[PDB]
């Protein structure tokens, strides 16, 4: 197509035990949301992760609830959002 | 296994169960036992000779009037042929029934003579169940023909008795 | 040649009840003492 | 809205109530049903309340334990998803279990309004052993997430662990005021306190804990080999450890073959003793839940080899049963079967269906299944009733085969090869224990095989030093170790059946029957019967022979002969309840055949010369005869059928007398 590209295979064949964990990065960066919904027929890892999952959304919630009901300074909608998400996510 | 001769080589004056060496229950655990005689000849010699020399000067088979088959090639077809379970109808199992019988009352016979390989036993009936089986799982059928049990009498049969008799 | 494992929590379980002599009900009263007084309408401490 | 258990899906209101609902409303209809059994439902057994006739004996015989089959939890529809949860978290499962097991006790004497007082029930802890959890799926090919899981095992044992004091509950001392603290343990940790808990007296570092004051709990280790249904490419069988608690201590001895369900565990081993550092890789063991010693395939255990076991069971309230429980339909059904005219050769026909003919072989195959009676003098002698039979003859006579049959049908016995056994390994050795490296004692397969039958194939193939370790075991049923750490004699009540081949690996009628055979005379004589089993060609027995392999395969999966059960509970309860005795016309028989074998025997080594243990063995062969049609005395007939045996195994008939030499075609009828 013309475009430049790096040779990101070699690196991969240099560098493998790095990109390892990249790539991981990069696959939970895009998960797709699961069809099936989870059962009692389901592995004991798989509840435990989804625990996980559901438990952090959960703490992510209730942290945005409790910064946004303190209202600091009474007053752009997207970037106190932003900034309110940001500082949920580092607290 | 492969193994030679009591005295290392093949001598027709004594029997053949006396330079095969071998127990009589662990000769009856072998379905197939070959006596690979290396008789000389003037014709063989020169197309065993030719077959040779041309392995040595090409570095593959001499015939070319077919392909050898690749091992990875026949790995996969002998793994699809054991995916198959043959079984037998009656009249197969009527034809195996008297060749049992038939074989039975031959080692009997042949006992007494210097010719004996043995005495016929309920292993070779099922040596010979077995090899059919084998046979029909080649043909990819779930039944055992009348020729597969042809098949397995014969190659039974040249064994054993067709190289010693010549 | 490895790294340094690294130590990290989540909060899952409430736990024991809390204790008003406890360092973290200490810090949590003194949070909203300075988020929620008011002198006369003003949160005069948030705003300062 | 509903509270589940965290790392889990398992709510304990839901499950207590689908738990409750299944034990008041459980029939084994339902266990027909789903096992795709519709024909053998009946009116008077399936359509009775299970769980609650069993709670109820449960309630009389002060039984504080209940048998789950976890098949029935998916044989009810609502208990699905709980069978599930019962898989995958044992833990919490088992405890709801029990919670409600304990509310079920106490409503059925709150709402029926029973006599029995609710203050001993409700001091009583019950608790649930789940079983029957699933495939048999091997150790080795489970994974890291199946910690934590039911698994259900097959195996044998092969050493217990003495009982190992686990310490509960913790006693700490002052040691200037004298006060004391009782802590519990918590996840494997005590606390032990730093300060005294007196008000007065608040000394540090002055608790010291008591060590006898502080009370423990039974815990044991045992060594199960373990034998897969699948075993891979390969695979060479393993040992695992498993740990049995409280009442289970003791329950496995060395040598039975056992089923074993129990929880999947993880642990991390301390690298070293001073040190607390662990490591990365964990030791993976069986928590035990409850322990099967009993299959339908096979034989029960003598009861006379376990009395004081049984005792010990009953002491120790364990209440892992030892043997099936008769009941009264299959009862009667083993006496109408006990009442036909041809029982013997029903019995003889029954025991190997795919081996053809063999009558006799057979016979005295049946003979050393139902054994002689064991005989304790108050002296202090003791005669044990164990048939030993030699097989020897030409090879393809299904031998091989009678004896895999043998020791697939016994309860403990062990399967040995000529000279792949050793003297050291048939008796007694010192080993290395992987987990204390300590030396521990490991029995060899003649132990083992103590209430059993030890099949030894190739017998003619064993050295004499290994072969002269059975002479005791054949006379005194007995080991008399004196080594370096043993010095005892240890119990070896086993039937000995072995296979042998002439020195020429075929029957020489040239030879006569004693050169052939190639065993020492005092070796031989120790056999109650020798069979000579010679394969003849005829037409009619050839073409027979082969009709009955090739029907064999007709279909993948192939007159009246009994089904392997109810041949296996006949034979258990005619050896735990039949002991027949002698009479005075059945000494008259034995006598008389003992001096007429011992006349015939004066003609002139060449042949097998009659012997003291010939009428020893006559006397054993015809009392496992009374004792197989459930006669309490030995009759005369026994003593006639007990000769015929005899004399037909060893073919006395088809031999000479003066020569002892054995024709073929004269006397011989295939
Ligand atoms: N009378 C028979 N009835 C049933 N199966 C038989 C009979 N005779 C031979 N066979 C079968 O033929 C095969 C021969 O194996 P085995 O008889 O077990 O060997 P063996 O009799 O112990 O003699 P060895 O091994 O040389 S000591 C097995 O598959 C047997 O089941
Ligand atoms: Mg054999
Ligand atoms: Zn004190």
């Amino acid at each position: 197509q013309g475009t430049q590209a790096d040779d990101l295979v070699s690196a991969i064949q240099q560098n493998a035990n790095h990109f390892t964990e990249l790539f991981c990065r990069a696959i939970d960066n895009n998960m797709p949301l699961p069809t099936k919904e989870i059962d009692y027929k389901d592995d004991v890892l798989d509840v435990i992760l989804n625990q996980r999952r559901l438990r952090n959304e959960r703490m992510l919630s209730d942290r945005t609830n409790e910064i946004r009901s303190e209202n600091l300074m009474d007053t752009p909608p997207s970037s106190m959002n932003d900034a309110l998400r940001e500082v949920v996510e580092d607290e | 296994a492969a193994a030679n001769p009591l005295y290392g080589r093949y001598n027709p004056r004594l029997s053949p169960l006396d330079n095969i060496n071998l127990p009589a229950a662990l000769l009856s655990r072998f379905d197939i036992l070959f006596l690979m005689l290396d008789i000389p000849s003037r014709d063989d010699d020169e197309k065993l000779a030719e077959h040779v020399t041309y392995v040595h000067m090409h570095n593959k088979q001499p015939d070319l009037d077919f392909t050898p088959v690749e091992p990875s090639k026949m790995r996969e077809y002998i793994a699809y042929a054991k995916t198959k379970r043959p079984v037998m109808s009656e009249a197969v199992n009527d034809y195996v029934v008297q060749a049992y019988i038939r074989l039975r009352q031959d080692s009997k016979r042949e006992m007494d003579s210097k010719f004996s390989f043995g005495q016929a036993t309920p292993r070779t009936l099922l040596g010979i169940i077995r090899l059919s089986q084998a046979l029909a799982k080649l043909r990819l059928a779930d039944m055992v023909d009348i020729d597969d049990v042809e098949e397995a009498l014969r190659l039974v049969r040249v064994s054993k008795e067709s190289l010693y008799q010549e | 040649s490895f790294d340094r494992p690294e130590i990290y929590s989540a909060p899952v379980l409430q736990g024991e009840s809390p204790n008003d002599d406890d360092n973290t009900e200490i810090i949590k009263s003194f949070k909203n003492f300075i988020l929620e007084f008011r002198l006369d309408s003003q949160f005069i401490y948030r705003d300062q | 809205p509903l509270r589940i258990i965290w790392g889990t899906n398992v709510s304990i209101q839901e499950c207590t109530t689908n738990f409750r609902n299944f034990l008041m409303s459980f029939k084994y209809k339902f266990r027909k049903i789903l096992d795709e059994r519709e024909e053998f439902i009946n009116n008077t057994t399936d359509e009775e309340l299970y769980y609650i006739k069993q709670l109820n004996e449960m309630r009389e015989l002060g039984t504080s334990n209940l048998n789950l089959d976890a098949r029935n939890l998916l044989a009810y529809k609502q208990t699905e998803d709980l069978y599930h949860q019962l898989l995958n978290y044992p833990q919490e499962v088992i405890s709801i279990m029990d919670q409600t097991i304990k509310d079920c006790m106490v409503s059925l004497i709150v709402d029926n309004n029973l006599d029995y007082d609710l203050d001993e029930i409700e001091t009583k802890f019950y608790k649930v052993r789940p079983y029957n959890v699933g495939s048999c799926k091997g150790m080795r090919e489970l994974n890291p997430n199946d910690i934590d899981k039911l698994i259900n095992l097959k195996g044998l044992v092969l050493r217990s662990t003495p009982v190992i004091p686990d310490m509960k509950v913790a006693f700490f001392k002052c040691n200037v005021c004298d006060h004391t603290m009782a802590v519990e343990i918590d996840r494997g940790v005590i606390q032990e306190p730093a300060r005294c808990e007196r008000i007065d007296c608040n000394e540090p570092n002055s608790m010291s804990l008591i060590h006898n004051r502080c009370s423990f709990a039974d815990k044991q280790v045992i060594k199960l080999q373990e034998t897969p249904d699948f075993v891979p490419d390969g695979q060479t069988p393993h040992s695992i450890s498993l740990c049995v608690y409280d009442e289970l201590v003791d329950s496995c001895r060395a040598g039975d073959r056992i089923e074993v369900t129990g929880t999947f565990r993880s642990i991390p081993i301390r690298a070293n003793s001073r040190q607390r550092v662990l490591k990365s890789l964990y030791k993976t063991y069986v928590d035990v839940v409850h322990v099967k010693k009993v299959s339908d395939k096979r034989l029960d255990v003598d009861t006379s080899t376990i009395e004081q076991e049984l005792m010990q069971n009953k002491v120790d309230h364990n209440e892992v049963e030892e043997v099936r429980q008769i009941t009264d339909q299959d009862l009667a059904k083993i006496r109408e079967v006990a009442a036909r005219e041809d029982l013997y050769s029903l019995l003889a026909r029954s025991i190997a269906p795919s081996i053809y003919e063999l009558e006799d072989v057979k016979k005295g195959i049946l003979l050393q299944l139902f054994g002689g009676t064991n005989k304790t003098f108050t002296k202090g002698g003791r005669y044990r009733g164990d048939i030993n039979i030699l097989l020897c003859g030409d090879p393809s006579t299904s031998k091989s085969q009678i004896l895999q049959y043998v020791h697939k049908i016994t309860p403990r016995g062990v399967y040995t090869s000529g000279k792949g056994s050793s003297a050291v390994g048939l008796t007694a050795y010192i080993t290395r224990d992987v987990d204390t490296k300590q030396l521990v004692l490991e029995s060899g397969a003649l132990v083992l095989s103590d209430g059993g039958v030890c099949c030894i194939d190739e017998f003619d193939k064993m050295s004499d030093s290994t072969r002269s370790v059975l002479h005791e075991v054949m006379e005194q049923q007995t080991i008399s170790i004196a080594k370096a750490g043993i010095i005892t004699t240890l119990n070896a009540r086993s039937s000995i059946l072995a296979s042998a081949n002439p020195i020429g690996s075929r029957y020489n009628p040239n030879l006569p029957v004693t050169e052939n055979i190639d065993l020492p005379p005092p070796l031989l004589s120790r056999f109650d019967l020798v069979y000579l089993v010679l394969d003849k060609v005829d037409e009619k027995n050839d073409r027979e022979l082969a009709k009955h392999l090739t029907n064999l395969y007709l279909e993948d999966k192939p007159d009246d002969v009994l089904p392997v059960e109810f041949l296996t509970m006949y034979i258990s309860y005619a050896k735990e309840h039949i002991h027949p005795i002698i009479t005075e016309a059945a000494k008259t028989e034995l006598v008389r055949a003992y001096v007429g074998m011992r006349k015939m025997g004066d003609d002139s080594e060449k042949r097998i010369t009659a012997t003291t243990r010939q009428l020893e063995s006559m006397i054993r062969l015809a009392e496992a005869h009374a004792k197989m049609k459930l006669k309490n005395v030995v009759e005369l007939e026994d003593v006639q059928e007990a000769v015929r045996l005899i004399r037909s195994a060893i073919k006395d008939y088809a031999t000479d007398p003066k020569t002892g030499k054995i024709d073929m075609n004269l006397v011989q009828t295939g």
